[PDB]
């Protein structure tokens, strides 16, 4: 949680109205990364199956 | 001919520092003037400033011009003449060598002997000797006897530990047997890090703002102890452990050991977390490789 | 259970739903946000679990 919300921190730190494109594809590798270990986090509580 | 590692044998030395500071004090007013007890030497001594990885100091900039001839001959002893009989009055309470020793300072001679050399108690003297014959020997890497010498000197019902670096070094040194430099390091912060003036310049401190030293080498040199290994999880869990915010180096601790832990999402979570800690730690008086040097070692993680 | 502290008010029904993140936010007591538990004198961290 702590660590999305300094992805989330850095993310708005663009414009990229200047910006160039590409960090937008490390951006999201950052993101669906954060999303796939806290859904299986809870997954595994809900249930460690 | 070394310094000793004891309390200095006291009254002659503590009058003198008052007579030594309260002539400072009258000479130092008028002074001001012209320009326009323990206590009176506290207040004295008070109002008054008190390619490799160089703890740089800071340089010539930003300082104010000049001055031009403040003290001639006729000038300086108006400033003289008046707190010199001042010092006559306590003058004659204080003894006669002490009195002595206020007039050549006061011309500004130097005295020629010590408060070592002139320093008389049996016990003292020979705490004098112990700890000499201890620094001599750590220097002479003669860890055994300078470890019989450390062991004899902390047994002395007199000796709080300036010492510990002695031993850190000592028993680091030494390999011989006992709990080692690590276990004495951690355990002066286990002991000295919770309430449960003269002898103190930096390198022995007290735990409000930096005890600097002994803390940050059992810091790195913990972690060269994991040089030993590639423990990691325990170093930067007793790094987490403690709340003394003004660090930042142990922000580059932490994403060291997240780099070092990165050597598979998992691993994944190990580089964003070294990417986090990196910024976190350009929150303060910066550490700093190019780190874009850092971030390429993470991309030959990233492969 | 004792005879002598009776009850007056008796439950007649349980209804199964969903709790919205508006009521849970309002009910809360503390929001959690270290990952933490205790310090080094064994006191819970405040802000945490
Ligand atoms: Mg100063």
């Amino acid at each position: 949680s702590l660590l999305i919300r300094d992805l989330n921190d850095d993310l708005s730190k663009l414009q990229k109205d200047k910006v160039s494109l590409e960090d937008r594809r490390v951006i999201f590798s950052r993101l669906m990364n954060a999303f796939v270990t806290i859904q299986n986090d809870v997954n595994a509580f809900i249930d460690s199956t | 001919m070394f310094e000793v590692p004891i309390t200095l044998t006291n009254r002659k030395f503590a009058q003198r520092r008052k007579l030594k500071y309260q002539y400072i004090n009258y000479i130092s007013r008028r002074f001001d003037r012209i320009s326009k007890q323990q206590k009176k030497r506290r207040r004295e001594r008070h109002w008054r400033s008190v390619s490799f990885e160089i703890w740089r100091t800071v340089s010539s900039q930003n300082k104010q011009p000049i001055n031009k001839q403040k003290m001639t001959y006729h000038n300086f002893k108006k400033i003289e003449k008046i707190p010199l009989r001042k010092m006559e009055i306590p003058l004659l309470h204080c003894t006669k060598e002490n009195k002595l020793y206020f007039q050549s300072i006061s011309r500004g001679l130097e005295p020629l002997k010590t408060s070592t050399s002139e320093v008389r108690n049996y016990r003292t003297r020979h705490i004098v000797t112990l700890t000499d014959l201890l620094h001599l020997n750590v220097s002479r890497h003669n860890w055994s006897l300078a470890y019989k010498i450390f062991a004899t000197l902390i047994r002395i019902p007199g000796v709080q530990i300036k010492s510990l670096w002695g031993i850190g070094v000592e028993i680091l040194d030494n390999l011989s047997n006992s709990s080692s430099g690590l276990d004495f390091l951690q355990w002066m912060c286990q002991i000295y890090s919770s309430k449960s003036r003269s002898i103190v310049p930096p390198f022995q401190t007290g735990s409000r703002t930096h005890t600097a030293k002994f803390a940050i080498t059992y810091l790195w040199s913990s972690l060269i102890n994991c040089q030993k290994s590639m423990l990691i999880d325990k170093i930067s869990e007793w790094v987490l452990t403690p709340p003394f915010m003004e660090d930042a180096e142990v922000w580059f601790i932490y994403a060291s050991c997240h780099l070092l832990k990165a050597d598979i999402n998992q691993v994944i979570k190990h580089i964003h977390y070294v990417r986090t800690f990196l910024k976190i730690c350009l929150d303060k008086g910066g550490f700093a490789v190019p780190s874009r040097l850092i971030e390429n070692q993470l991309k030959s993680f990233e492969s | 259970m004792d005879i002598s502290k009776p009850v007056g008010s008796e439950i007649t029904s349980v209804d199964f739903g969903i709790l919205t993140a508006k009521e849970i936010r309002n009910l809360s007591a503390k929001q959690i946000t270290n990952p933490t538990v205790l310090d080094n004198l064994g006191h819970p961290v405040s802000g945490g679990l």
